[PDB]
């Protein structure tokens, strides 16, 4: 948390700062894309 | 491939067979099952 | 002198009335920002 780190979440790659969410996600979805295909929030697979 | 199901439960008040009401309601998915079944018809169960 | 001054004051006071109304008086300044936003929106929408 709070550090620029390479990640690999169920196949997709990317580089970013994995901080907290403070979101209101409905429990049937995984991705959180805002305008384009950039990934704002991706759900964890173990902790969910 | 798989068979998806979308639904939403909503309590309303209406004439009991007639005039499906106004408004908007988004249908959330609940359970997806990965089957390879061809479906051409379906029969309701009352 | 007083008639010209009163006419100038009555014409200046109507400028703020004509500018705060009709909701589309400053269209030549809004269209430039609208074009510069539409180009930047099209440049991201073609990344998908
Ligand atoms: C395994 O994944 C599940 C996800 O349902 C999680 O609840 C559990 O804590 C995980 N166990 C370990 C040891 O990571």
């Amino acid at each position: 948390k709070n550090k620029c780190v390479n990640f690999n979440f169920n196949g997709l790659k990317g580089t970013g700062v994995l901080t907290e969410s403070n979101k209101k996600f409905l429990p049937f979805q995984q991705f959180g894309r805002d305008i384009a295909d950039t990934t704002d929030a991706v759900r964890d697979p173990q902790t969910l | 491939g798989y068979f998806k199901i979308y639904s939403k439960h909503t309590p309303i008040i209406v004439r009991e067979p007639e005039d499906l009401p106004q408004g908007f309601s988004a249908l959330e998915p609940l359970v997806d099952l990965p089957i390879g079944i061809n479906i051409t018809r379906f029969q309701t169960l009352l | 002198q007083k008639l010209i001054a009163n006419q100038f004051n009555s014409a200046i006071g109507k400028i703020q009335d004509s500018l705060s109304s009709t909701a589309s008086a400053l269209g030549k300044l809004q269209d430039v920002v609208n074009h510069n936003a539409q180009a930047l929106n099209t440049l991201v929408k073609q990344l998908s």
